[PDB]
């Protein structure tokens, strides 16, 4: 019913679907729990000898001022044929091991080039992860980094002919940014959806001119693998007012596997808010944003400006005929990008809590109505119920450790009995009813 | 008003 690892700290939670296998990243640990919490092994990640200003393999004579450098788990997603571990230590360099034994190694590049680094090398910088295929079968990783101290979004091999070169990223597979630290992304989390793969984030506006930062959701194709159709829309939770997404989920249940509404958690720069984004709306104007910029010049019929491109790329809209949409669904060599929308995609809260920062969502489905598990800072988890009526209060408050926030990583088991529920020291099996 | 989750289809109620 719970686990409790005495001298560590835990980042991240992945389940694998087929086994029922729980899966913790911690600090210098990798530990392999069954459904019932129960320990099937454990893997010491460091600590190790670092420096940010250094580059794997660590080295005394190149590396003089390297010193005894913790490993807090930056990234953690099953695959379908490995599990992929990447750490913060080592500029961020990832191994995939064995599903079920995770004591074996499977693959891990023996001198990674600076095309490797993969998770962020800060463990106050969050890296968020997505595991899709190509047009060929080929298993692909997509990442979300968060700015240190290397692209924000990359798409990578995970299983390339020439295993050294695992986790490599080609050149026009990345998403070309230029000024890192002044847009500073802060990555919430990734998802797929049909033919896409969407990323939800935090960074600064700078088109606007206050520069602050600015929830995003975007989107990019599956099979492209080259960021042409890479479109940004901007949320908007009573117009922007809870500005700090923090969380998100879509609905999961034994009836709809993944639900078609993002249900995301904002924080105001304290109260936060729960605001629904529907993902046909998200495709909807996403689509206006790419249709604009590629053929009406980045504007709508009346001539109102709703695209650009993001990012200070040497790129501009055009007037490409309409057949270009139908041609080149996912863009090209030459089409527009990246692109964004100066029009928002709006929510309006369906909850308002003047004193909680929530850091944590999940949604289920219990006989048709719609339930919300929301952790907050302060380790609390709430229970909502969403359907019509609501009073927006939870109808139950568990604590799970109070002082310590609840991890994103909330997920429901394969008959969504129970919720595994983790903060910074302890993860636990809690159940759904009684 | 606020929105809320129909019951059975996941899809969100703008109004109450
Ligand atoms: C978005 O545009 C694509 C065109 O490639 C189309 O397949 C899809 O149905 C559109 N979705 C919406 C919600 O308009």
């Amino acid at each position: 019913t719970a686990f409790t690892p005495n001298g560590t700290y835990l980042q991240h939670l992945a389940r694998d679907p087929t086994s029922g296998t729980l899966y913790l990243g911690a600090t210098n640990f990798l530990f392999q729990l069954s459904p019932g919490l129960q320990l099937e092994a454990t893997v010491s990640t460091g600590p190790v000898l670092d420096s940010r200003d250094c580059l794997p393999p660590v080295m005394p004579d190149e590396c003089p001022q390297a010193q005894p450098t913790n490993n807090p788990n930056q990234l953690l997603l099953v695959s379908p044929g490995a599990l992929v571990v990447c750490g913060s230590v080592h500029q961020g360099v990832c191994e995939q091991r064995r599903l079920g034994q995770l004591e074996q190694l499977l693959l891990r590049p023996e001198r990674p080039g600076d095309t490797q680094y993969v998770a962020a090398n800060d463990p106050a910088v969050s890296t968020v992860g997505l595991v899709a295929q190509g047009l060929a079968g080929e298993p692909l990783l997509f990442v979300g980094r968060g700015y240190t101290s290397i692209p924000p979004i990359t798409t990578r091999a995970l299983w390339p002919p020439d295993p050294q070169a695992a986790f490599s990223y080609e050149e026009t597979a990345k998403l070309a940014v230029g000024r890192l630290s002044e847009y500073s992304h802060h990555f919430v989390s990734a998802f797929a959806r049909g033919a896409s793969a969407y990323f939800l984030f935090l960074r600064r506006d700078l088109q606007a001119q206050s520069r602050a930062f600015r929830a995003y959701v975007s989107r990019v194709c599956l099979r492209d693998q080259h960021y042409y159709s890479y479109v940004e829309l901007p949320l908007a939770c009573e117009g922007g007012r809870y500005g700090l997404i923090q969380a998100a989920a879509v609905a999961t249940s034994r009836e709809v596997a993944h639900g078609e509404v993002l249900f995301a958690a904002f924080s105001s720069a304290g109260a936060s808010a729960l605001c629904a984004f529907p993902l046909d709306e998200v495709d909807r104007l996403a689509n206006r944003t790419r249709d604009a910029c590629y053929t009406r010049e980045g504007r709508a019929e009346d001539g109102t400006e709703v695209a650009y491109i993001e990012y200070d790329v040497n790129s501009d809209c055009a007037q490409l005929p309409v057949d270009t949409l139908d041609a080149y669904p996912c863009g090209s060599d030459h089409t527009p990008s990246p692109m964004a929308s100066r029009v928002p995609l709006e929510a309006t809260p369906i909850l308002e809590w003047p004193g909680i920062q929530l850091t944590a969502v999940a949604v289920t489905m219990e006989d048709g109505h719609t339930i919300a598990f929301l952790g907050d800072s302060q380790g609390q988890l709430h229970r909502v119920y969403l359907g019509p009526g609501s009073d927006g209060h939870p109808y139950s408050t568990q604590s799970i450790q109070q002082g310590s926030a609840v991890s994103r990583d909330l997920t429901f088991d394969g008959t969504f009995e129970h919720l595994y529920v983790m903060t910074q020291s302890t993860l636990l099996k809690v159940p759904v009813a009684s | 008003x606020r929105p809320r989750v129909a019951r059975w289809t996941g899809q969100i109620i703008y109004c109450s």
